[PDB]
C-alpha cells in the first residue's frame, strides 16, 4: 500500500556528507568542450557534474600536490540536464547549468574552391 | 544627503514594461537635459519586472516597482524621486 | 663473476655500498624542481 | 520541399542540397575519420581516410568532398570501408617516426587514436622510412615536419584564416613538404592556432614542450581577458599549475580559434606576482606584512577622508565583482569619483544608454553584414578574432570594408578611405563617393575603434560617427531592427566597469586630485603621482608588481582571472565568467573578497558574504551582468543620436593612427603579457 | 578463428526459449528479458515481484535456481531508480545460471529475499552498507563491511574515493581519533576516454 | 658537473638548490644530499659526432631490441648536426 | 507521487518512532559513560544525543525519518552491545578538532574556502 509525499526530494541528511561539503560547494553542470588537440567528438556525448576547483599546495617534504577537498576529483555523467539535475537537487548542491554547445551546421562545396569571380578560389592545393 | 544616481531596468518586448519604454522614448532626453550631470542608467534586460533604483548619499538606496506602470504614473515616480532626498 | 665479468661502464660505481640506513649516508628525500612562482621584489630606493 | 532523402546504413536522414556524405553521416551520430577534412577550411580531399562505400557503387568515395545524392545508402561500416580504412592508415604510418613516446601529441593525436580505431594492428612495412629536415618558422611553432603526413590543414588555415600566403606545399611526390621554402617567420597574431589543427605533433607549442601529457591535465573551462572579444578557453593544469590555454568553442564568439596572446602569455602568471601584503616602513619601501595589518592601515585612512578625497580606478583586467565591491565602498563614503583608465566621452546621453558603447550588431552579426566601414581602429591587433570573422565575411559573403585611419595591413584588402576624421564629416553630408556605398547598403555596419576615443576629440569623432549611423537608419536603406552603430572595445573590465556607473577615463580625479586613491588593478600609468598630492596615500589591489605598485603605500595581492570565478562583459554586452583553475598564489586573494573585509574592518560592512550573494547585488545595478553567455540587446540609438547633436565639439587635425601599427606592438599590451617571457621572445624574433 | 571467441547458437537458443517461458509464467512482474552475446540471460521484474520470481526459479521444476551465486547493486546516477539490484542464480540440476535485476532508490525498501535463500543474509547486509539501500523484513539488518559509525554509502558513485574522515592516534587523548581527510599527494585523476568511437554496433541514437 | 652554492650546498643536474633563508635544508642537517654526479648533459656531450655517407641515417641507441624505437635521422642541413631524439647521438653527413 | 513507505505513512507515525528513539538514548548515556569510562559528563552525553537530533529537525517526508530513525537505532545497537570501543563513542566530540572559524574576516585571513 503506497502512501502520498508531496514534500521536494531531499536526501542531504541521510547521505553522510559533511555540511560543509553541501552548503559551500558548486556544481557546474555542463556537456564537456571537445579537446581541440583532435577532431573525435565522442567525448561531448554526455553531461558531466563537476564541483568548485578547491586550494592545492606543495607538500613540505616532496613537493607533491596535496589537497584537503574530498570533492576534487569527483566527476558524476548523466544522459541529460534534467538528470543531473536532478541528482543536484535532492543532494542539496547549488549548482550552475551551461547549455551544451552543437556546432552549427556548415556549408561545404568542394567545387567553390575553383571559383570563376569569387574570392573563395583557392591559390594553392 | 540627496540624490546620486537613477537605475531604470525594464524588458525590451514584455507588456509590464511597456509604459517605462514610452517613458524613454519620450522623456528621457528632456529629462536628461534637465539633470544633465545626474547619472541614469538606463539597463534593459529580458523579462524583468520593471523598477527604478534611486541611490542616495552614503550609499542609501530605495526601489520602486513600475510594473504595468503608464507613462504618466512613471513621469510621477521619477519626479517623487527626483524632489526626494532619502 | 671471475669467468662472466660484467659489462663495464664509465658511471658504474667502482665502490659498492652497503644499506647506509641509520648513519649520517642514509638518503633524505627533497623536492628535485625548482621554484615554480616567482615573487615581485619591490624597489629599493623609496618613492611613495 | 527542398530537402532529399539519403541513408545511412539503412536509416532514412533528410538533407539539404549540397550536404556531403559525411556530413549526412554526422546527421546520424557517426563520425565519419579524418585527417585532411576540417569544417572550417576549405575542402582538399587529400588524406583520404573518409573513404566510404556507397552501396551499389563499385568506387569508394571521399566522404569529405562527395555531395550526397538522393536515395544513397551510405555503408559507414562495410567491409569494403573498413578495408579502405585499413589500407589508408597503413600508408600514412609507412614513413610515420615512431615517436610517441618522445612526442607531445601524445596521447592525444589523432593518428594514433585513429589507428587503433580503424587501422590495422601491426606493421608489414619491411623497408627505411623518410626523413625530413625541420623548419624555423618563429618562437611559438616547434616543426618536427618528420611526423607531418601532408594533409595541408596549416596551409589552408594561414591563407584561409589568417590571410597568410606563407605556408605552402614544395617538391613533389613523397618528397613533398610543407613549409616556406625560405627561411621565415610565421608571425601571425592567430600563428598558434595551426598547433591545435594540425592533427599530428608535426606542430607543436614551443612553450609547452615535453611539461605535460594530455591524460594527466585538468580541463577548466573560462574566459579570456586579454582583450574585449571574451574568447572562451581551456586552462589545462595539473597538480595546481597551469599548464597551457587552449580554445573552447564557441560560434559566436571565437569559434574554435584564440588569438597568440590568449594561447602564450599565460606564462607571465607565473612571474613578477604579488603573494603577500605590504606596507612601507620607516625607511619608506615596501615590506612584507599581515592582512590583518595592512588592511587596519587603509581602514585607518578610508575613515578619515569622504567625498572628493577619496577616488578609485580600475585597470584593464577587473572582474565585475571586484569592481562593484569596491564602488559600494567609495559610496559608503560618499565617493562617486570611481574611474577607469579607458576613455569613453561622457557627452549627451553617455553611458546612460547600453547602446552607445556596445557593439550593437553582435560579433556574429557581422556574417550578415554588406558593408563594413572601420573608423580609428586596428581590429587585427585590438580584437583578433573580431578581425577574423570580418575576414570570414570577406571571404564567403564578399563583404566590402572601408577603412578611415592608418593603412594597417588587415589580412584582407579594404578601401582605405583616408586618416583625416574630417572624412566622417564629408560621409555624413553625401559629398563622398562611399557614402552612396553605405545608402545602397541593406546592412551596413559601422565600427568606431576605443582607441581612437582615447583622442582629446573622441566626443566629436563618436558624434560624427552616430550622425552617420543614423543619416543610414533615418534613411530607411536598411532592414528590420538591424542595429548600425558599433563601438569595438579592448579592454577585458570597460563594458562591465560602464554597465556598474563607473566614469569612463581619469579625468574626475585631474579635476579634483584625492587624498586616498584606490589603484585596482590600475596599471596604465594614467594618473602619477606627480599629479596628486605630495602626501597621497596610494593603495594598490593586483596581482601583478607592474606600474602601480611600486607607486603604492599599500599592496593587497589579489587573483588573477585564471584564479577566480570572476564575471566578464565581451565587447558585444555578453557577460561570462571564469572558473577557479588553480588558487591565487601565497596570501594572495579573491579580489572581491579583499574589499568585503576591508569594509567591515572600516565600520562600513558591505551587505554580501558570498559570491553568490555579490552576484545578487551585480543584478541590482545591471540585470545583464548575471545573464550568463547571453547578449541583451540595447535600443533607443535615436534618444542617444539626439542627445549626441545638442553639444559640438570639433576634430582636431591629427590623423587616426591606432597605437598598434604592427604585429610588434600586439605581443605585450597589460600585465601579464608584459610579464611574459614568451611575449618577450616574440616581440624579439619580429624586430630582429 | 584463432583470436575470436567462438559463439554457442544452441545455447543461446535455449536461454532464450526459457527467458519468455519465465515472461509467460510471470507477466505480473517481468518487465524484459534479454540473453547476451556470450549467452547469460537476464530477467528485468518489478521490485514487487523479488519473492514470487525468485521463489519461482528456486523451486519450480524447470527451473531448480537452488543457488544463490551472488547478489549485488549498481549505482547509475542518472536514473531516477539509481540502485540496480541483481541475483545471480545457479541451477545445478540443469547445469544454468540465471541473472534477475530489479531497481530502487534511495528511500523505496526492497523485499529481502532471506526467505528463499539463506544466502541473501549477508549480501544484503552489505548492499545496506555499500549503497545504503534497506531490505525489508531482513532479520539482523546493519553494517557488515564499514567501520563502527561510519557515515555513509562508500560504493556510491557521488561518494569520493578517499572518504571524508581519517583515521591517527593522538596523544593527548591517548586514543584513536577521526579527522577531516587531507593527503599529501592528491589523487591524480586521469582522462582516458578516447574522442573516438570504438565499438559501432552500440552507438546510441541522437 | 656539481657545483655548490655559497651556502655549500651541492646543486643537482636538474637545477635544484635551497636558496639561502629556505628552512627545509635542515633535512640534511646530520645527514646528506643524495645527489647524483655523472650528469647526463655532460656525459653526452663527451660522444664524438659520428661521420655517414647518407642523407638520411637511423638510430636505434645500439643493442638492437635493448636500445630504444628505430628512427630516422635527417641530415641535409650542413648547419648543425642530427641529434637523435632518443639517446643524444649526433651525426652529420661526410664531405 | 504516491510512494512505497518504509514504516509510517505519515510524519505523525514517522514522529512515534523519533521520540521512541530518543527516550531509548536519553536511558543509555549514563550506562556508556560508565561502560566506556568516558571522561565526559552525562549531561554532556546527552546535550549531545539532543543536538544530533536536532539537527534534523527540518525534515518532512515520512520516509526520510524512518531512515534516520533506522540507523539511529543501529548506531544504539552498536553502543549498547559494545561494539563500538572508547574511540567510536568519542568521536562523535571532535576533542582533537580546533575551532574552525565562522566570521567572514577569519576565514579570509586564513585561506580561500568560504
Ligand atoms: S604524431 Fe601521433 S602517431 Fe606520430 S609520433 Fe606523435 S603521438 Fe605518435
Ligand atoms: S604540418 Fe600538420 S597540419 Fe600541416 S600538412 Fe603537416 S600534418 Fe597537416
Ligand atoms: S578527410 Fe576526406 S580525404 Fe581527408
Ligand atoms: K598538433
Ligand atoms: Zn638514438
Amino acid at each position: 500500500q503506497l502512501i502520498t509525499v508531496d514534500e521536494k526530494l531531499d536526501i542531504t541528511t541521510i547521505t553522510g556528507v559533511p555540511e560543509e561539503h553541501i552548503k559551500t560547494r558548486k556544481a557546474r553542470i555542463f556537456v564537456p568542450a571537445r579537446n581541440n588537440m583532435q577532431s573525435g567528438v565522442n567525448n561531448t556525448k554526455k553531461w558531466k557534474m563537476e564541483f568548485d576547483t578547491r586550494e592545492r599546495w606543495e607538500n613540505p617534504l616532496m613537493g607533491w600536490a596535496s589537497t584537503a577537498d574530498p570533492l576534487s576529483n569527483l566527476v558524476l555523467t548523466f544522459s541529460t540536464k534534467e538528470d543531473a539535475v536532478a541528482f543536484a537537487e535532492k543532494n542539496g548542491w547549488s549548482y550552475d547549468v551551461e547549455e551544451r554547445k552543437v556546432p552549427k551546421p556548415k556549408s561545404k562545396s568542394y567545387g567553390a574552391n575553383f571559383s570563376w569571380n569569387k574570392r573563395t578560389r583557392v591559390s594553392t592545393k | 544627503l540627496g540624490l546620486r544616481e537613477i537605475r531604470i531596468h525594464l524588458c525590451q518586448r514584455s507588456p509590464g514594461s511597456q509604459g517605462v519604454r514610452d517613458f524613454i522614448e519620450k522623456r528621457y532626453v528632456e529629462l536628461k537635459k534637465a539633470n544633465p550631470d545626474l547619472p541614469i542608467l538606463i539597463r534593459e534586460c529580458s523579462d524583468v519586472q520593471p523598477k527604478l533604483w534611486a541611490r542616495y548619499a552614503f550609499g542609501q538606496e530605495k526601489n520602486v516597482s513600475l510594473n504595468n506602470f503608464s507613462a504618466d504614473q512613471v513621469t510621477r515616480a521619477l519626479e517623487n524621486v527626483l524632489s526626494s532626498k532619502a | 663473476p671471475t669467468v662472466k665479468p660484467p659489462t663495464a661502464r664509465k658511471f658504474i660505481w667502482t665502490n659498492h655500498k652497503f644499506n647506509l640506513s641509520g648513519t649520517p649516508q642514509q638518503y633524505v628525500p627533497y623536492s628535485t624542481t625548482r621554484k615554480k612562482i616567482q615573487e615581485w621584489v619591490p624597489p629599493s630606493t623609496p618613492y611613495k | 520541399s527542398n530537402l532529399i532523402e539519403v541513408f545511412v546504413d539503412g536509416q532514412s536522414v533528410m538533407v539539404e542540397p549540397g550536404t556531403t556524405v559525411l556530413q549526412a553521416c554526422e546527421k546520424v551520430g557517426m563520425q565519419i575519420p579524418r585527417f585532411c577534412y576540417h569544417e572550417r577550411l576549405s575542402v582538399a580531399g587529400n588524406c583520404r581516410m573518409c573513404l566510404v562505400e556507397i552501396e551499389k557503387a563499385p568506387k569508394v568515395v571521399a566522404a569529405c568532398a562527395m555531395p550526397v545524392m538522393k536515395g544513397w545508402n551510405i555503408l559507414t561500416n562495410s567491409e569494403k570501408t573498413k578495408k579502405a580504412r585499413e589500407g589508408v592508415m597503413e600508408f600514412l604510418l609507412a614513413n610515420h617516426p615512431l615517436d610517441c613516446p618522445i612526442c607531445d601529441q601524445g596521447g592525444e593525436c589523432d593518428l594514433q587514436d585513429q589507428s587503433m580505431m580503424f587501422g590495422s594492428d601491426r606493421s608489414r612495412f619491411l623497408e627505411g622510412k623518410r626523413a625530413v629536415e625541420d623548419k624555423n618558422i618563429g618562437p611559438l611553432v616547434k616543426t618536427i615536419m618528420t611526423r607531418c603526413i601532408q594533409c595541408t590543414r596549416c596551409i589552408r588555415f594561414a591563407s584561409e584564416i589568417a590571410g597568410v600566403d606563407d605556408l605552402g606545399t614544395t617538391g613533389r611526390g613523397n618528397d613533398m613538404q610543407v613549409g616556406t621554402y625560405i627561411e621565415k617567420m610565421f608571425m601571425s597574431e592567430l600563428s598558434g592556432n595551426i598547433i591545435d589543427i594540425c592533427p599530428v605533433g608535426a606542430l607543436t607549442s614551443k612553450p609547452y614542450a615535453f611539461t605535460a601529457r594530455p591524460w594527466e591535465t585538468r580541463k577548466t573551462e573560462s574566459i579570456d581577458v586579454m582583450d574585449a572579444v571574451g574568447s572562451n578557453i581551456v586552462v589545462s593544469t595539473r597538480t595546481g599549475e597551469v599548464m597551457r590555454i587552449l580554445p573552447r568553442m564557441h560560434e559566436d564568439i571565437n569559434e574554435e580559434w584564440i588569438s597568440d596572446k590568449t594561447r602564450f602569455a599565460y606564462d607571465g602568471l607565473k612571474r613578477q606576482r604579488l603573494t603577500e601584503p605590504m606596507v612601507r616602513n620607516e625607511k619608506g619601501l615596501l615590506t612584507h606584512t599581515t592582512w590583518e595589518d595592512a588592511l587596519s592601515r587603509v581602514a585607518g585612512m578610508l575613515q578619515s577622508f569622504q567625498g572628493n578625497d577619496v577616488a578609485a580606478i580600475a585597470g584593464g583586467l577587473v572582474d565585475a565583482e571586484a569592481l562593484i565591491a569596491l564602488k559600494d565602498l567609495l559610496n559608503r563614503v560618499d565617493s562617486d569619483t570611481l574611474c577607469t583608465e579607458e576613455v569613453f566621452p561622457t557627452a549627451g546621453a553617455g553611458t546612460d544608454l547600453r547602446s552607445n558603447y556596445l557593439l550593437n550588431t553582435t560579433i556574429a552579426g557581422v556574417e550578415e553584414a554588406d558593408v563594413v566601414l572601420l573608423v580609428g581602429t586596428n581590429p587585427r591587433f585590438e580584437a583578433p578574432l573580431f578581425n577574423a570573422r570580418i575576414r570570414k565575411s570577406w571571404l564567403h559573403n564578399d563583404l566590402k570594408v572601408a577603412l578611415i585611419g592608418s593603412p594597417v595591413d588587415l589580412t584582407y584588402r579594404y578601401d582605405h578611405l583616408g586618416d583625416s576624421p574630417k572624412i566622417l564629416q564629408d560621409i555624413a553630408s553625401g559629398s563622398h563617393p562611399f557614402s552612396q556605398v553605405l545608402q545602397e547598403a541593406k546592412k551596413p555596419m559601422v565600427i568606431l575603434g576605443s582607441s581612437a576615443l582615447q583622442r582629446n576629440d573622441g566626443a566629436a569623432i563618436l558624434a560624427a560617427v552616430s550622425n552617420i549611423a543614423q543619416k543610414i537608419r533615418t534613411s530607411s536603406g536598411v532592414t528590420g531592427d538591424w542595429k548600425v552603430m558599433n563601438i569595438l572595445h579592448r579592454i577585458a573590465s570597460q563594458v562591465a566597469a560602464l554597465d556598474l556607473g563607473y566614469k569612463p577615463g581619469v579625468e574626475a580625479i585631474q579635476k579634483n586630485p584625492p587624498k586616498m586613491l584606490f589603484l585596482l588593478g590600475a596599471d596604465g600609468g594614467c594618473i602619477t603621482r606627480q599629479d596628486l598630492p605630495k602626501d597621497c596615500f596610494i593603495v594598490y589591489q593586483g596581482h601583478h608588481g607592474d606600474v602601480g605598485a611600486p607607486i603604492a603605500d599599500v599592496i593587497l595581492p589579489g587573483a588573477a582571472y585564471t584564479e577566480k570565478s570572476a564575471t566578464y562583459v565581451n565587447t558585444e554586452g555578453r557577460a561570462q565568467q571564469t572558473k577557479v583553475a588553480v588558487t591565487p598564489p601565497g596570501l594572495a586573494r579573491e579580489d572581491w573578497k579583499i574589499i568585503r573585509a576591508l569594509s567591515e574592518i572600516a565600520g562600513m560592512t558591505l551587505p554580501y558574504d558570498t559570491l553568490d550573494q555579490v552576484r545578487n547585488r551585480l543584478e541590482e545595478v545591471s540585470p545583464n551582468l548575471v545573464r550568463y553567455d547571453d547578449v541583451e540587446g540595447a535600443n533607443y540609438f535615436q534618444q542617444a543620436s539626439e542627445l549626441s547633436k545638442l553639444v559640438n565639439q570639433q576634430l582636431l587635425a591629427d590623423p587616426l593612427v591606432p597605437p598598434q601599427l604592427t604585429i610588434k606592438d600586439f605581443y605585450m599590451t597589460d600585465s601579464i603579457s608584459r610579464a611574459s617571457q614568451t611575449m618577450a621572445k616574440c616581440v624579439k624574433a619580429v624586430t630582429e | 578463428r584463432p583470436t575470436v571467441r567462438p559463439r554457442n547458437d544452441v545455447a543461446h537458443k535455449q536461454l532464450s526459449a526459457f527467458g519468455e517461458y519465465v515472461a509467460e509464467i510471470l507477466p505480473k512482474y517481468v518487465q524484459q528479458v534479454q540473453v547476451s552475446c556470450f549467452n547469460e540471460l537476464e530477467i528485468c521484474i518489478h521490485p514487487d515481484g523479488v519473492i514470487p520470481v525468485l521463489t519461482f526459479l528456486r523451486d519450480h521444476s524447470n527451473a531448480q535456481f537452488k543457488s544463490l551465486a551472488d547478489l549485488t547493486a549498481v549505482d547509475i546516477p542518472t536514473r531516477q531508480n539509481r540502485f540496480e539490484i541483481v541475483y545471480n542464480l545457479l541451477s545445478l540440476r540443469f547445469n544454468s545460471r540465471i541473472r534477475v535485476k530489479t531497481y530502487t532508490d534511495e528511500l523505496t525498501p526492497i523485499e529481502s529475499s532471506v526467505p528463499v535463500y539463506k544466502a541473501a543474509n549477508w549480501y544484503e547486509r552489505e548492499i545496506w552498507d555499500m549503497f545504503g539501500v534497506f531490505f525489508a523484513n531482513h532479520p539482523d539488518l546493519r553494517r557488515i563491511l564499514t567501520d563502527y559509525g561510519f557515515e555513509g554509502h562508500p560504493f556510491r558513485k557521488d561518494f569520493p574515493l578517499s572518504g571524508y574522515v581519517e583515521l591517527r592516534y593522538d596523544d593527548e587523548v591517548k586514543r584513536v581519533v577521526a579527522e577531516p581527510v587531507e593527503l599529501a599527494q592528491e589523487f591524480r585523476k586521469f582522462d582516458l576516454n578516447s574522442p573516438w568511437e570504438a565499438f559501432p554496433a552500440y552507438r546510441q541514437p541522437p | 658537473g656539481v657545483r655548490t652554492s655559497p651556502t655549500g650546498e651541492k646543486v643537482t643536474h636538474t637545477g635544484q638548490v635551497y636558496d639561502d633563508g629556505d628552512y627545509r635544508k635542515v633535512r640534511f642537517v646530520g645527514r646528506q644530499k643524495e645527489v647524483n654526479e655523472n650528469f647526463a648533459i655532460d656525459l653526452i656531450a663527451e660522444q664524438p659526432v659520428s661521420q655517414v655517407g647518407s642523407r638520411v641515417i637511423s638510430c636505434d641507441g645500439g643493442g638492437g631490441a635493448l636500445g630504444h624505437p628505430r628512427v630516422y635521422i635527417n641530415l641535409d642541413k650542413e648547419t648543425k648536426t642530427g641529434t637523435c631524439g632518443y639517446c643524444g647521438l649526433q651525426f652529420r653527413q661526410q664531405h | 507521487t504516491s510512494v512505497k513507505p518504509i514504516f509510517s505513512r505519515d510524519m505523525n507515525e514517522a514522529k512515534r518512532r523519533v521520540r521512541e528513539l530518543y527516550r531509548a538514548w536519553y536511558r543509555e548515556v549514563p550506562n556508556t559513560v560508565h561502560l566506556f569510562q568516558l571522561d565526559i559528563s552525562v549531561k554532556q552525553g546527552r546535550d549531545k544525543v539532543r543536538e544530533m537530533f536536532k539537527k534534523n529537525a527540518h525534515i518532512t517526508d515520512p520516509r526520510v525519518v524512518d531512515l534516520l530513525v533506522i540507523k539511529g537505532k543501529m548506531e544504539l545497537e552498536e553502543t549498547i552491545k559494545v561494539w563500538k570501543q572508547r574511540t567510536h563513542v568519542m568521536r562523535f566530540f571532535h576533542e582533537t578538532e580546533a575551532p574552525r572559524p565562522k566570521d567572514f574576516l577569519s576565514k579570509f585571513y586564513v585561506g580561500h574556502d568560504p
